[PDB]
């Protein structure tokens, strides 16, 4: 069964597909699954509570006795053929659930880092398929390395003290002089020649086997059909987490980047990854800024420490002299005004940094929507300045129009 | 217990749930249970020649070998893996294999059929 | 059965007594119901996020597919035989369930505004009975009922215009001079009696036949069954909040306050009453402060607007001149530091009010405890004075040493 | 693909794994059973 969420959303046991006791049991598994690799991805501000929380099953999803709920941890999850898809709440709409998985795919493009292609996503945009992002990842896992293998195979050389019928390559001669007479009839070289079956072929032949094998698509499976072909003389072996650190990336296999950080983001039971809808917005709204504010230079994780240190999202400063505090927060900013747990942290950041303090918030048809311009000015009574800046999300298309926008709200606000 | 189909429905009882978690060519074979004479060499066999086969081919998978004896949620008891208590740094379960002797052991070769 | 929790405390389903499905059941009429009636009781600084959270089968209980967790809500309820108590996290020990009832009850007792008398609560101690929220309120409104019914019964004063075959009270004229000679046989009088059943009577006869129906105690069934037996010719009423509110508490009835509000506080399916653990605490450190600072009155909940108005639990001011916040928070404090949520909140109630600030947190066994001064002076670069004190618990006790201790503390920060 | 247990090349084994999966078998036929197999591929 495929079942899909999105933030803070809710699904009905008796309107899900599948069995009731399956989906709880598929549950139970992936929350315990992330408190043991809970620890490898940062946070900010997310009020984790690590302690009770993540162990009690609420980790990823908050399973109850009437409903599934799903917490603000976005991304996906296959477990025990109950495949989990938890998309962010902003790209919900009012093929029909195929435009906020390109959104929130170039969302992990600008902000996680990754270096996939657009025409990558746009071959898929139209075909019909059903909607899943383990689907989508394998894909692009496995175009990009079928890109990456039909050029070059990434055959690499070993040098290999073999004993030889035939002479290649340079004949040792210590091995070769101290060669009894009875014996002599077989060269004794080391010949660097190139090998197919390297460690990153190694991976490659199990990370194509390990993704057909549980791939559901038409196009994934033709893909990865010609890919374990193309692999077909190489000994396979079981993936780990040592091998993947065992290869390094030089010149000779850099084109390789890209399909493997893909192969280790999906292998290394469970299958998929997760991270934080806060700090994902936060490493997002990063990439808008520093394009966005050519008159002064911003550092996202500045840290000062008041008395325990509270840090802002990021800030903005032209050299040393201005103090122009941007804390990103995922917050949906009810009612026009901020919270409570909000403006306490924006007193404190703009204090300890006549600091003008901006929060950059979501913007689209599902979120509270403001006006076009700095929608809400704010004193704290010490003679602060709160604006509330919005960033429309022209990111489920693939044109940056809201950019020019965002440009001209904080050019009045700078 | 008077079943003269027994060793026949062990095998099929382990095999059918062998090739359903693993591939076909991965099953037991029936040369390791063709000279057992007594319960004490079945003892042997099923100890020092078939379930080394099974941790052989289920390596860091505790659960699918659990569920290939149909032993799954049984532990500490007459189980042929028997529950470490200890849970590690980060989580893991981590059997330990047990060593039974005499009608125990029959006992828990009984509830595979 | 009977269950019981600890705030933030989680129980197995598969250790627990009844069946499985017998309590998840139960439980989802209670927070169902905590929904509806959610707004008659006042927060503090909850976060209770009215929208999503309490409509999710969250609201009181936390039901989950393994456990079962309890929320920050501390009281009781009875629902379905299955009776839930959650008692307070600060009076968990490390008869062995005895000692943190009598602790809750008292703690309820200063704060919430109850006149209870602990000798009602004395005479329970050591009587081995099974420990139980809902058998000993019943007792505290049976026993103050029939402390309260043994002097006098209440029999109050109405007038009725009743044709009488005798001659009682006043004679009525106009009604008599018209009356025809075929009907001068019966006199026609307006007679101030004594009614025994009155409105007050009607609701602590229903008061009592709904509590003896749903009693488990042999001390409650003996004390009610008195109580019916003093109320036998008084009509039955249904209960009802109108009945509840159609009498007034004038000098003659002064005396049945004390069973009247333990009798509204039990009655109005649901039974019991839920009141936050955050304010429950905010109340009662606000007993400790006014007793033990004399020097300076202290107000609670004044307000100062930001900018959404961030108001402390409780500020103490002198005439007007010394600003000394006061935020009752029940947070554990690890690590000997207040958290990111706390030490925020801490800067803008001392900026906005040079001025000091101190945070009053619990101290037991079960929670955290620091020294005997005060353990952490803090300052927020702004010249600031962040004071964690910290007050002992011998409210489990009947003695208040700990008082002694706190003053000593405060007058060291005043 | 909507076929099994019967005149089929591929059969399913009536006992599924632990997370839901399914194992099929090859299943030899003879005489008109395989032909009556080999008539429904067109």
């Amino acid at each position: 069964t495929t079942i899909t969420l999105y933030e803070h959303d809710e699904k009905r046991y008796r309107d899900i597909a599948g069995d009731k006791k399956a989906i709880q049991d598929a549950l139970i598994k992936l929350n315990k699954q992330f408190k043991k690799d809970f620890k490898k991805l940062d946070r900010s501000e997310d009020n984790s509570d690590t302690e009770d929380t993540i162990d009690e099953s609420k980790g990823v999803v908050e399973v109850y006795a009437n409903k599934i709920k799903a917490r603000h941890y976005v991304g996906f999850a296959a477990v025990d053929n109950v495949f989990l898809q938890i998309l962010p709440k902003v790209f919900k709409p009012k093929e029909d659930t195929w435009e906020p998985i390109l959104a929130f795919i170039r969302m992990l493009d600008m902000a996680y880092g990754l270096k996939i292609k657009d025409h990558d996503l746009a071959y898929l945009q139209g075909r019909n398929l059903r909607p899943n992002l383990y689907e989508v990842f394998i894909y692009l896992f496995a175009k990009s390395l079928w890109s990456e293998v039909q050029r070059g195979y990434h055959r690499e050389y070993v040098e290999v003290h073999r004993e030889e019928k035939f002479l290649r390559g340079k004949l040792l001669m210590s091995r070769q002089i101290r060669k009894l007479p009875h014996q002599l009839n077989t060269f004794s070289v080391e010949v660097h020649e190139l090998i197919e079956d390297n460690l990153l072929n190694r991976i490659f032949y199990a990370s194509v086997r390990e993704a057909l094998r549980r791939t559901t698509w038409g196009l994934n499976r033709k893909l990865l059909g010609e890919l374990m072909l193309a692999f077909d003389g190489i000994t396979p072996i079981h993936l780990r987490t040592e091998h993947f650190e065992r290869v390094h990336f030089t010149r000779l296999n850099e084109r390789f980047r890209r399909p493997f950080e893909l192969a280790k983001l999906l292998f290394m039971e469970v299958s998929g990854f997760f991270v934080d809808m806060n700090k994902l917005f936060e490493r997002f709204i990063e990439r808008v800024l520093v394009r966005n504010l050519p008159p002064e230079y911003k550092l996202f994780y500045q840290e000062s420490y008041p008395f325990s240190s509270q840090k802002p999202d990021y800030v903005v400063r032209k050299g040393n002299t201005p103090v122009v505090v941007l804390d990103a927060k995922y917050r949906e900013l009810k009612e026009r005004i901020p919270s409570s747990d909000m403006l306490r942290q924006l007193y404190v950041y703009s204090r300890i940094w006549p600091a003008v303090i901006v929060i950059p918030s979501s913007s689209t048809y599902n979120q509270g929507l403001p006006d076009k311009p700095l929608e809400f000015e704010f004193f704290d009574e010490r003679k602060l300045f709160i604006v509330a800046y919005n960033m429309d999300y022209v990111k489920t298309g693939a044109i940056f129009k809201a950019d020019k926008n965002f440009r001209r709200s904080l050019n009045n606000i700078i | 217990g008077n079943d003269n189909y027994f060793l026949k429905t062990l095998l099929e009882k382990i095999n059918v749930r062998i090739t359903v978690v693993k591939d076909r060519d991965h099953r037991i074979g029936h040369s390791y249970f063709l000279n057992v004479e007594t319960v004490e060499d079945l003892h042997h066999v099923w100890y020092y020649e078939v379930l080394p086969l099974l941790m052989e081919y289920f390596y860091n998978d505790w659960e699918t070998i659990k569920w290939v004896l149909n032993e799954k949620g049984k532990e500490h008891g007459n189980v042929f893996f028997e529950k470490l208590r200890l849970t590690g740094p980060n989580g893991e379960e981590a059997y330990q294999l047990k060593v039974l002797e005499g009608d125990a052991f029959i006992g828990a070769l009984k509830r595979i059929i």
